[PDB]
């Protein structure tokens, strides 16, 4: 520090001490109000792909953990977004829509595909976010004599649009003659029966598929993914995050009366000295952790290589050790004996060599 | 189902020092505090509406401006909500706020309000609107209209959040505005995100049964907010008990 | 391409007993809808063994042109069909095969 290999007897300030981060907290509110991932994924009764089911999803906590422990699946192809960073990310709105196929189709659910169920059935555009999720359902939509309360649109004039839905029934008109509402040659109706059955091949089995579509808009995003909240450890320079306000500090026991309302506290300078634990309602006293300046004490390089460090500041219990109104003195022994001042040390405490002595 | 039953008068009063609320969810205990902030003046303006139902349109709706003061002295069952939002119709989104005796449901939907909107009483809210379309905001939580009392609320709509404050006071034998502080607390922050420029004042009416409707009276008061500076005095317990306007007179400014 | 799980489960590959009758005849059977069968009374020969291949032949055969529309899933003639199986029990028969195996 004094930029020499001499050190004249005196007392220099050299460094900084500072009590290091042990670990970290990030303590948020008691998860609650999950979103329906339970009723989408798990109902008694699918739809038809022609009139696909669309539940909208907002002003919830979406925990994907349940989907994805929620059966075996042929495909969880995300487009646009990797599986794991969902939860770590927020939306504005989740569209779930949900929806029964055969499995040689699976493969149409996706951007740039064609086929019967993209054409005229389910369209993704071509710049789609989101994911999509099939499984088998051979016990739940599969019976013998043959399931035909499953349909699917055969016939359209045009292609469907993306995110649209057709629910006519309409006599497809495939000649040049009118067909005037009733059945007949070249006069056939656009929904065909997905007749189900348990000896299928894998192909043509029953699959229900899922399309989660997360939009972001001009809205403030409030579809937002469980942060885990770890367990809370007092009396230690942890770093804390507590509601997205950070920092670095030991949370001690507070005396401080909040109203309901409050969340936070801050000093007369603006500075945090308090917060409410969104876990349990109880109030911690922020207070940073120890620092001090590192001043050594040191006679003549001529007479001794013996140091003293001054922690000024830090008590000695937060760090030969004597405590002084100073800070906490280390290599020095204090005496009872008081004598001229030789090196100052502070608050009536000053050094001396004679080993390294302090005192009055 | 909309009918036109309402008509409106209107007088002048002195705001005093109501309208104070706290400007964040902050602790801060025993000192003085500048915020700048959208805040009611004091000693300002405030327009006292009386509408009178007896048994033509004559019943405008309000602008908002930067944000709302309302003041009601008339029991929890009688005001029942507000209309926010700009055009009012099919076009646009709108926010309705809806209390009844058992809870409150806040609702952003594509309402085609009515000219003159009153919840009637089971209740229907046929003649608040004639459709809802297009909603994509619902939020049900516990009423903050419930039971000589004044009812205090102060709506914002900055960047996307309606914020609105409350205070409940048991005033007595005092202009309906009174005295002293009584800071009003942060009630709900809803992540609305809609354009609101104009409101209204929701009441309900009750069958006549013997002139469809019982004839009534609603008494509220309404101020507008400014930006302002004020200084906020926080107690040894956290409570906001005293405030100077710093831009209302020379000693305040002195004081700010 | 291997055999599929619905082959395994739905086929009768032994005859069922006496309480239950079925035709004896070693018959590839094409249901559709991905459903492929063979209805074998397979017994222990060099012989069921080399027919048994003959009929996986006809099933792989009846398999490749699944894809196809309802009216073409057939062989292209009438000969083709047991062609693909008849090599199929031409080259189980040969001595490298068996000591293959
Ligand atoms: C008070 O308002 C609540 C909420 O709008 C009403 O409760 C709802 O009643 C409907 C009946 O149409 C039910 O479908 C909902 O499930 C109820 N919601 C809740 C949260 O309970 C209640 O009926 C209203 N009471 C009166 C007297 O109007
Ligand atoms: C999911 O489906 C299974 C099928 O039987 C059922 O047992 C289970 O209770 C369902 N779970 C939920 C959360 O709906
Ligand atoms: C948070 O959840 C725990 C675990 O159920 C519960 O004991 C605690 O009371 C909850 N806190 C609040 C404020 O609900
Ligand atoms: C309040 O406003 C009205 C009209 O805007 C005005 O006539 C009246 O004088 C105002 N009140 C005061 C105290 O100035
Ligand atoms: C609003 O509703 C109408 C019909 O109800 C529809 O045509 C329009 O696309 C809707 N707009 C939005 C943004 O949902
Ligand atoms: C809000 O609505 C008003 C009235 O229609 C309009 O003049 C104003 O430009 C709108 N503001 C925004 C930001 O769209
Ligand atoms: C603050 O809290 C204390 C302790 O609960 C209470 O005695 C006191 O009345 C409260 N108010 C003020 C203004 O000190
Ligand atoms: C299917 O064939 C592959 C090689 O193409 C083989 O690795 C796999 O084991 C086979 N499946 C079974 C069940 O033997």
């Amino acid at each position: 520090t004094l930029k020499s290999f001499t050190v004249e007897k005196g007392i220099y300030q050299t460094s900084n001490f500072r009590v290091q981060p042990t670990e970290s907290i990030v303590r948020f509110p008691n998860i609650t109000n999950l979103c329906p991932f339970h009723e989408v994924f798990n109902a008694t009764t699918f739809a038809s792909v022609y009139a696909w089911n669309r539940k909208r999803i907002s002003n919830c906590v979406a925990d994907y953990s349940v989907i994805y422990n929620f059966a075996p699946f042929f495909a969880f192809k995300c487009y646009g977004v990797s599986p794991t960073k969902l939860n770590d990310l927020c939306f504005t709105n989740v569209y779930a829509d949900s929806f029964v196929i055969r499995g040689n189709e699976v493969s149409q659910i996706a951007p740039g595909q064609t086929g019967n169920i993209a054409d005229y059935n389910y369209k993704l555009p071509d710049d789609f976010t989101g994911c999509v999720i099939a499984w088998n359902s051979n016990k739940l939509d599969s019976k013998p004599s043959g399931n035909y309360n499953y349909l699917y649109r055969l016939f359209r004039k045009s292609k469907l649009k993306p995110f649209e839905r057709d629910i006519s029934t309409e006599i497809y008109q495939a000649g040049n003659k009118p067909c005037n509402g009733v059945a007949g040659p070249n006069c056939y109706s656009p929904l065909q029966s997905y007749g189900f059955r348990p000896t299928y091949g894998v192909g043509h089995q029953p699959y229900r598929v899922v399309v989660l579509s997360f939009e972001l808009l001009h809205a403030p995003a409030t579809v937002c993914g469980p942060k885990k909240s770890t367990n809370l450890v007092k009396n230690k320079c942890v770093n804390f995050n507590f509601n997205g306000l950070t920092g670095t500090g030991v949370l001690t026991e507070s005396n401080k009366k909040f109203l309901p309302f409050q969340q936070f506290g801050r000093d007369i300078a603006d500075t945090t000295d308090a917060v409410r634990d969104p876990q349990t309602l109880e109030i911690l006293d922020i207070t940073p952790c120890s620092f001090g300046g590192v001043s050594v004490i040191t006679p003549g390089t001529n007479t001794s290589n013996q140091v003293a460090v001054l922690y000024q500041g830090v008590n000695c219990t937060e760090v030969n050790v004597f405590q002084t109104r100073a800070g906490c003195l280390i290599g020095a022994e204090y005496v009872n004996n008081s004598y001229e001042c030789d090196i100052p040390i502070g608050a009536g405490i000053c050094a001396s060599y004679q080993s390294i002595i302090a005192y009055t | 189902q909309c009918v036109n039953l309402i008509t409106r008068t209107q007088s002048y009063t002195n705001s005093f020092t109501r309208g104070v609320y706290y400007p964040d969810k902050v602790f801060r205990s025993s000192v003085l505090h500048s915020t700048q902030d959208l805040f009611l003046p004091f000693f300002s303006n405030v327009t006292w509406f009386h509408a009178i139902h007896v048994s033509r349109f004559d019943n405008p709706a309000l602008p908002f401006n930067d944000g709302v003061y309302f003041a009601s002295t008339e029991k929890s069952n009688i005001i029942r909500g507000w209309i926010f939002g700009t055009t009012l119709d099919s076009k646009t989104q709108s926010l309705l706020i809806v209390n009844n005796a058992t809870n409150v449901v806040i609702k952003v939907c594509e309402f085609q309000f009515c000219n003159d909107p009153f919840l009637d009483v089971m209740e229907s809210e046929f003649r608040v609107y004639s459709s809802a379309n297009n909603c994509t905001f619902e939020y049900v939580s516990q009423p903050f209209l419930m039971d000589k009392n004044l009812r205090e609320f102060v709506f914002k709509n900055i960047d996307g959040y309606f914020k609105i404050y409350s205070k409940h006071t048991p005033i007595n034998l005092e202009r309906d505005l009174p005295q002293g502080f009584s800071a009003l607390e942060p009630l709900v922050d809803l992540p609305i995100g809609i354009n609101i420029t104009r409101f209204q004042t929701l009441l309900a009416l009750h069958r006549s049964y013997l002139s469809g409707w019982t004839a009534g009276a609603a008494a509220y008061y309404v101020g507008y907010l400014q930006p302002r500076t004020f200084l906020l005095k926080y107690n040894e317990n956290g409570t906001i008990t005293d405030a100077v306007d710093c831009a209302l007179d020379p000693l305040s400014e002195t004081k700010c | 391409p291997n055999m599929t799980q619905g082959f395994w489960e739905n086929s009768m590959l032994t005859d069922p007993g006496n309480v239950q009758k079925a035709v004896c005849h070693p018959t590839a059977w094409d249901l559709g809808k991905g459903d492929f069968r063979i209805l074998m009374c397979t017994k222990v020969t060099m012989d069921d063994f080399l027919t048994a291949h003959h009929e996986m032949g006809h099933i792989q055969y009846d398999m490749a042109y699944a894809a196809q529309p309802f009216l073409l899933r057939n062989g292209a003639n009438e000969g083709f069909h047991e062609a693909v199986g008849e090599i199929m029990s031409l080259s189980a028969a040969t001595p490298k095969h068996l000591k293959s195996i």
